[PDB]
């Protein structure tokens, strides 16, 4: 309503606020987690045999 | 473009009516003797008719000397002066917030008008010994060095004074950073607003002042006042009394406000070439004699205000230069006589090494422990002494006279806190932070832990107590002094983090 | 009453215009004045640790 | 800065037009009204 009454070009602001208030944008993914996890288990896994041997 | 045609023809009334005037003698180097004003008052605001200011001072029984408010260009011999009626004047309101106004009330930035609403007269008497009361409220920096051994209090007046390029303006825009916390809380008894007068300074660091204040968001405490190099030598003589006027104003509503005059030996500077320009005699290296009366009037216009009188406070800072350290100069003297605080940086330790450059026992601030928080006042009081008792015993012992234990410890604990005091520019810390890291310091656990790694021990320690401890920084800053689970709690920390430092 | 252009400019006119303009697009840039861009889509990539044996 | 500088042009065209105008406009009411304001300063003095 500001930038609307004080810009007085017309089109620029409803577009603006058409183009902006329906912009999404996702998260930047990860592709590591499974890998940080399945490290995780498998240096358990050896801990624990580590473990019966102790 | 019709609401400006109706403005300018239904604003100016063209009401014209008989006035009392004057013709012009010798209008010489922005001073006019004018003929004819034979009912002016004593330094009264006057007006020459190309539409330009001046002030009446030194009535004479020939000619008035009339000062002019700006260029000489546009005054011929002859002319006429009228009288406005009224003693200069500034106008005040809150809506003067946060804009850069030109000494009278003229904001230049490219902003709009002022929406004013209270003229104020610039000349007035400041209170007497009954409207005001004593200092009580801890104005606060954000300079370890400042809050630990020369505190501000909200009540009071505290020069900055030093040599040319020290430090001395920046340690006014870490005072005026800091309090950006305290204005968008909750007290209105902690929120700030400030005025800073620049005196005689250049455009360009007006500039990038409002450009730094701006990029900090500070403009709303802020009320920036610039009599710079190129206006005239009254503009730079009456700019101050302007900031006084409005920090007047913000007291007496009852608003704590502080004035920070940047480069006053300006004022004194321009008020020797008003002086000796209408012919005044001069004193003590060319200033006349009531330049100290000058200084005085300016500097008490602020102390704490009665609780049936509102309750608002001023905080003047003045920043002033010396010539070669050579404090014994006559501006020097006069202001160091006026003030009681005053913060003394000398130079050779901004080129040594510590930031801000107070250089300090030359420094004191007379309202002490009262200014303070209790936290600080319970930590802060042996870290003064030790530092006296590492001052004098390393300057006799420069060669190593004589180094028991009790002597290295002495050397071991004043280095240590000098490298405590050392902190970057445009970085004020709040009271609680300061607390927890000269808690560190002095309260032992920094003795034997090698000087050059003070300040990473500075960085890692804000951001471990920033990371995890900061509802019991809110415990240490609202329940005031720092209790004795708390006390115990942050030797435990710094002791976690002393294993941590060395991990 | 006298619409339809700014009154009587002259060329210096619009030589200020274009200073002042030019100015203008040296503090943004070489953007356009509708239809803005977001981004450019980076990717945070931290390098996976590892270890032989613990 | 478009309605700034359009500001400027037309506030220095609006003086330069009532120098152009008013310099060569002389009808004696000028006169006329300024001896009625000397005859209300006269009545209210
Ligand atoms: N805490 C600090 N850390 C680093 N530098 C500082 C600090 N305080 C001041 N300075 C230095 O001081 C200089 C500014 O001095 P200034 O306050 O402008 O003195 P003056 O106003 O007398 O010229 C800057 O160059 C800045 O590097
Ligand atoms: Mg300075």
């Amino acid at each position: 309503a500001y930038y609307k009454a004080n810009v007085t070009k017309a089109g620029l602001v409803d577009d603006f606020e058409k183009k902006f208030n329906a912009l999404k944008v996702p998260i930047p993914e990860d592709k590591y987690t499974a890998q940080v996890d399945a490290e995780e288990k498998e240096d358990v896994k050896s801990c624990a045999e580590f473990l019966i041997q102790s | 473009v019709s609401s400006i045609l109706e403005e300018r023809i239904l604003g100016a009334d063209t009401s014209v009516d008989l006035e009392e005037t004057g013709r012009v003698l010798s209008i010489g180097d922005g001073i006019a003797r004018v003929h004819g004003l034979r009912n002016v008052q004593a330094e009264e605001m006057v007006e020459f008719s190309s539409g330009l200011k001046g002030m009446s001072l030194n009535l004479e029984p020939d000619n008035v000397g009339v000062v002019v408010f700006g260029n000489d260009k546009l005054i011929k011999e002859g002319d006429i002066v009228k009288r406005t009626g009224a003693i200069v004047d500034v106008p005040v309101g809150e809506e003067l917030l946060g804009r850069v106004v030109d000494a009278l009330g003229n904001a230049i930035d490219g902003k709009g008008p002022i929406g004013s609403k209270a003229r104020r007269r610039v000349g007035l008497k400041a209170p007497g010994i009954i409207p005001r009361i004593s200092v009580r409220e801890p104005m606060q920096t954000g300079i370890k060095a400042v809050d630990s051994l020369v505190p501000i209090g909200r009540g009071q007046r505290e020069l900055i004074i030093g040599d040319r390029q020290t430090g001395k303006t920046s340690i006014a825009i870490d005072t005026i950073i800091n309090q950006k916390r305290f204005n968008d809380g909750t007290d209105e008894k902690k929120k700030l607003y400030c005025i800073y007068v620049a005196i005689g300074q250049k455009r360009s660091t007006v500039a990038q002042l409002v450009k730094r204040l701006t990029d900090a968001d500070a403009m709303k405490y802020t009320i920036v006042v610039s009599a710079t190099a190129s206006d005239a030598a009254p503009l730079q003589y009456l700019a101050p009394y302007s900031g006084c006027s409005m920090g007047e104003y913000f007291r007496d509503n009852g608003k704590h406000a502080l004035i920070i005059y940047d480069d006053l030996s300006k004022q004194a500077v321009a008020y020797r070439q008003m002086s000796l320009l209408l012919r005044r005699p001069p004193g003590r290296e060319a200033y006349p004699g009531d330049v100290f009366y000058l200084h005085s009037r300016l500097l008490e216009r602020a102390a704490k205000m009665n609780d049936a009188f509102g309750g608002g406070s001023l905080t003047a800072l003045p920043v002033i230069e010396t010539q070669a350290g050579d404090v014994s100069a006559y501006i020097p003297t006069n202001v160091i006589s006026i003030t009681d605080g005053q913060i003394f940086l000398e130079t050779e330790l901004f080129y040594k090494g510590i930031r801000p450059a107070i250089n300090v026992g030359l420094s004191v601030s007379r309202v002490g422990s009262a200014a303070q928080t209790r936290a600080m006042k319970q930590v802060a009081g042996t870290m003064k002494l030790e530092l006296a008792q590492y001052r004098e015993v390393a300057a006799f012992a420069q060669f190593g006279s004589d180094l028991d234990a009790a002597t290295q410890q002495l050397l071991s604990r004043g280095v240590r806190l000098t490298e405590l005091l050392k902190q970057g520019q445009y970085s004020p810390m709040a009271i609680e932070e300061q607390v927890a890291v000269i808690y560190a310091g002095v309260r032992g656990y920094l003795d034997k832990l090698e000087p050059s790694k003070i300040t990473k021990f500075e960085n890692a320690f804000l951001s471990h107590v920033i990371s995890q401890h900061q509802t019991l920084l809110g415990k240490i800053r609202t329940d005031g002094k720092i209790s004795e689970e708390a006390d115990a709690k942050l030797k435990e920390i710094v002791t976690n983090f002393l294993a941590g430092f060395e991990a | 009453q006298t619409s339809g252009g700014p009154v009587d400019a002259g060329p210096e006119y619009q030589q200020d215009l274009d200073r002042e303009l030019f100015k203008l697009k040296q503090m943004y840039g070489k953007a356009d004045m509708n239809t803005f861009p977001n981004f450019t889509f980076e990717d945070p990539k931290f390098e996976v640790v590892e270890k032989p044996q613990s | 800065m478009m309605r700034q500088k359009e500001q400027e042009h037309m506030i220095n065209w609006v003086e330069k037009h009532v120098v152009q105008s008013i310099s060569a406009q002389q009808e004696k009411e000028t006169i006329a009204k300024c001896i009625a304001d000397l005859k209300l300063l006269a009545k209210k003095a």
